């Protein structure tokens, strides 16, 4: 079995 | 106010071999805008606000994007350098794509129909706007990108004063509903140019220099664009280019320090020759068949040792002719048969070359070494789309019984392979579009069996060397044996029959030659008694 | 101010064997950025901003590369060291694309047409621009990096300040459009050297030592290169390395405390056994060939019983003259037939042996035990594709019935 | 609708009798499927010597009814396929038929289909 490929990934921003 | 600017002239662009597709997409888009408007109120239309180019590489879509853009007598147009909006933040793409929509809905908003014009251009489109709902992985904010921008193009609230243009390479992979009318009318492709085209862009691209006399006499245009085919557009400037450079090149001695002449550089003058050199060791299309094929398939040349050479092109021109020129019968097929070492490729090729077709593709299996059954069948089905798409077409099959893998023991072979082509070779192209396929076999009988022989049309036999006379007129023809010997040769020969392939003797030759001058002959008649003879 | 260091020199690189390639690409590169500019102006042509170099390892692109960079006289080049603009976050490895055009980009617009240039060095490009899929469900993994530097290259905005530099080892993966006449023009070829070159490496690389006398009067460098054949570029320098560390060895003594001998040590010198000794046990080159093998073909020699034995190896002398000095026959074939135990494959060996030529192979199914037939084809076609970068090729197919998996019965084999 | 001018490139012309005789037991054939009811499916094989056209009177004999829904299958599509991608081909195509109230389906070429050589012979199962 192929090992799942890398991903990207999402942000969120917070504000003080 | 007009909406061209008053010194616009159509030759001023530096475009050509595209006046059909310019003036389509003058016709679909700017006719409205230029049409005195009360008619136009009359009848109610709403402007067109979508154009979308798609071809292969290097045939000028960018070029036409930048001077339409420059024709209009508008605001700046706005331009994307393929996907430049992605963010890392959550919700700041869509905010990217809004802002390109602002100054539009303002104007709109407070001039109502009394508006300029706003252009935008989207290069590499397909790069942000796919299908939705195929990427496995952060397709959430692809999806999301493509539903803002559909909804901003035709939403609620009503535009008129936008103009979309997009390019891209891959029309196929792009959202269906992007493309419906309303969004992305006028689709146009850009292919590459025929003689006449590339005539003009030769000559477009050399203005300069005939101004200035810096051309040599001698170069004549016409015999390079009859020479040059299957090239494009850049190919045709880089060519110019080189062949222009190999000129400044004579004036310089970078031996050991740079050092110019300054005193020979005024005078510099272009020639043919730098043309020639530059057409044979820099420029090379990616296109086609050329040069360097014809010469791997056709190495030792064609002699005329007989009379049936003269029959087989004889014959092959009638049916070349035949496809040509009648319109009841679009698809026509032949077969070259004959013994072993006789020369049918070489005969192929030489009568595929004197076609002068516009299309030409050979298809061998040495290019297939190792494939499996699919990979095979779904790499002669894109030889055979490619010919479609032309008007006039020809292609070659050579060694079938090594395309379909026989082998007299069993027998085994592939039957993929085998009712892959019996159903291509009774394939009709689109109407108004003509084929032709030549195939070339070495057994004729193992195709009778597996009932191939009666989807050809017909056949043409390529036969042996049987009499010493033809034998005798090869080798003076190839010039290889002195008179004195050769008479010696003849009084072997003329009194018996022989039965040899061309390409077998020009082995026993070379064997022959390399014993010492006294046993030359000697081993060269040895030689062609153990051959033996079985006609 | 000229392109071009005012105190360059073409000595002064220190590359030797590619004298026709360095004279192609100044041509095609450099040509129109060294003559006067009026009369460039007149003929209304643009630069060229392109330049792919493919081989096989360890011949010198990325020597090439940085002394093309250190000959301008322009800013510092830009380089990228493989994957190095990859990054997880979405839409920042295309942000580090576009931040190498920036510079670039504003002088074109302050300067207009008296900018500089700016160069931008690609290594391993292989590994960032792959063809792109062009079909609905196999997207590649990385296209937006792709369809970003095509866009950036060339696109509606025009600069005419850069220049980019390849380099790969699989030049057959590259996107198709990035290789157009436009974008990437100039394509070249790194080979093997001929002797010629050889000599040239070696005087390159032994010129130092010569001018300090350190090296023995014996040595004769013309012999070494007549018996260096098919050496890339590496395996000269590794050979000349290993040289002086046996020369150097003889002056220490590591089996206790480490002490040098600094009395003899002024009396160092580099002698031509040193040279023998590195060519047989250190260095072992990959397109050449080693006697090993032949050792392990040829276990017992050969002894001459009878007259067949002379006439078997007469006919391969003469087939070996004949396919060397044709020009109408480029490739002639032959097959040795016989019963068992009748010793076919060292005389086959001892023919080849005897040719002289710079590439002999020998394959096996020694080294095939257990493949199926897809890898057998594959290791084949990878015998073959090596073969066809010589100038002159031998090749021998051993024991054709093994190969094939020939059982009588039914007949059983490998289609 | 089907590209009728493909199939019929050269149009029909009479020049005997059997043409009349063909067309006249078609258009009975459809006139009995079209007004029956014990015998809801019906099925006809058209036979000949190669090169007698065959096809061509297949596609007018289909045409000249005027069901609301026809169809061609042929391998002219199924080119490189393997021996499960026809069968879903043909099932896809014979559900979709089955929707309409009235339905005429067209199977040319069958030795086409089955991948028959007589060497052996060899086909598909
Ligand atoms: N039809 C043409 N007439 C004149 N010049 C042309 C033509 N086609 C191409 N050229 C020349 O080739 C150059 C490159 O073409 P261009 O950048 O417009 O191609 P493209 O189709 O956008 O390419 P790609 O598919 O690689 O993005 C143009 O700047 C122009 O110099
Ligand atoms: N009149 C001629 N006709 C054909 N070939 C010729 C003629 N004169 C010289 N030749 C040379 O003879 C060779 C023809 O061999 P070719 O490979 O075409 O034969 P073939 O019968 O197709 O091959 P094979 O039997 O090995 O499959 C080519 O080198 C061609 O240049
Ligand atoms: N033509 C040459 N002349 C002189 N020295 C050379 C030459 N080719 C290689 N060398 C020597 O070998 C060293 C290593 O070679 P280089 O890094 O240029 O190879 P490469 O082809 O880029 O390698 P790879 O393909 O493995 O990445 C050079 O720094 C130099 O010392
Ligand atoms: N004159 C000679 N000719 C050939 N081999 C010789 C001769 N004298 C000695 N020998 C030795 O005889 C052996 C020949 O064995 P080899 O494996 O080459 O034979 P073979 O017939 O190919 O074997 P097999 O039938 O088992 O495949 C080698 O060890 C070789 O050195
Ligand atoms: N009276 C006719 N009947 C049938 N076909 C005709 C007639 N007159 C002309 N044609 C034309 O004859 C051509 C041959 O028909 P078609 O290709 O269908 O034959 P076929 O028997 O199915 O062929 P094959 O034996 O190759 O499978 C068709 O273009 C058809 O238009």
């Amino acid at each position: 079995m192929a090992e799942d490929a890398d991903m990207r990934n999402e942000l969120e921003e917070m504000q003080r | 106010q007009s909406i061209i600017n008053p010194d616009w002239n159509f030759e001023k662009m530096g475009i050509g071999g595209l006046d059909k597709e310019f003036s389509d997409i003058f016709r679909r888009a700017f006719a409205s805008r230029v049409f005195p408007p009360e008619i136009v109120e009359q009848m109610g239309c709403k402007h067109v606000k979508g154009i979308l180019l798609y071809g292969p590489p290097g045939c000028g879509k960018t070029l036409l994007a930048r001077q339409i853009g420059k024709m209009l007598n508008a605001r700046e147009p706005k331009v994307v350098n393929g996907p430049e909006i992605l963010n890392k933040y959550v919700g700041e793409s869509e905010a990217n794509i809004r802002k390109l929509f602002a100054d539009a809905e303002e104007e709109q908003r407070r001039l109502g129909a009394n508006s300029g014009l706003h252009i935008i251009i989207f290069d590499e489109i397909d790069a942000i706007c796919k299908q939705r709902g195929s990427m496995a992985g952060s397709t959430g904010v692809h999806d999301t990108v493509v539903n803002q921008l559909l909804s901003k193009i035709d939403g609620v609230e009503q535009l008129n004063n936008i103009l979309v243009i997009g390019m891209t390479n891959r029309p196929d992979l792009i959202d269906e509903a992007l493309l419906r009318p309303g969004r992305l009318e006028v689709k146009m492709e850009i292919g590459l140019p025929d003689e006449k085209g590339r005539l003009q862009i030769l000559h477009i691209h050399t203005a300069r220099m005939r101004g200035h006399q810096l051309l040599s006499a001698d170069v004549d245009i016409k015999e390079l664009a009859v020479e040059t085919k299957n090239f494009s557009g850049a190919e045709l400037e880089g060519l110019v280019r080189a062949a222009q450079s190999t000129a400044m090149n004579r004036h310089i001695k970078a031996s050991t320090k740079v050092e110019v002449d300054m005193e020979k550089a005024e005078s510099l003058q272009v020639t043919r020759g730098d043309f020639l050199a530059s057409l044979e060791n820099d420029i090379k299309p990616a296109f086609g068949t050329n040069q360097e094929d014809y010469a791997s398939y056709i190495m030792n040349g064609i002699i005329k040792w007989g009379d049936p050479v003269t029959r087989v092109l004889d014959d092959g021109e009638l049916l070349v002719q035949q496809t040509k020129n009648s319109d009841r019968t679009p698809l026509v097929s032949v077969l070259l048969e004959g013994p072993p070492h006789s020369g049918k490729t070489a005969l192929a090729a030489k009568i595929a070359e004197e076609s002068n077709f516009p299309f030409i593709k050979i298809c061998s299996p040495d290019k297939m070494i190792g494939f499996s059954e699919t990979a095979k069948c779904q790499a002669m089905k894109k030889i055979f789309d490619d010919a479609y798409k032309s008007q006039l077409s020809c292609v070659v099959v050579d060694d079938i019984e090594r395309l379909l893998d026989y082998v007299p023991i069993g027998p085994r072979f592939s039957n993929l392979v085998l009712q892959a082509l019996l159903v291509l070779l009774k394939k009709a192209p689109p109407q108004g579009r003509k084929l032709l396929i030549i195939g070339t076999t070495s057994r004729k009988d193992v195709l009778q069996e597996m009932e191939m022989l009666n989807a050809f049309s017909t056949t043409i036999h390529v036969p042996n060397i049987a009499t010493g006379e033809q034998l005798l007129e090869a080798l003076e023809l190839l010039g290889n044996f002195k008179d004195k010997e050769r008479t010696t040769i003849a009084q072997q020969v003329k009194g018996k029959k022989v039965w040899i392939g061309i390409k077998k003797l020009l082995m026993l030759i070379e064997m022959s030659l390399q014993m010492d001058p006294e046993y030359r002959v000697r081993k060269f008649l040895a030689l062609l008694r153990e051959e033996g003879a079985s006609p």
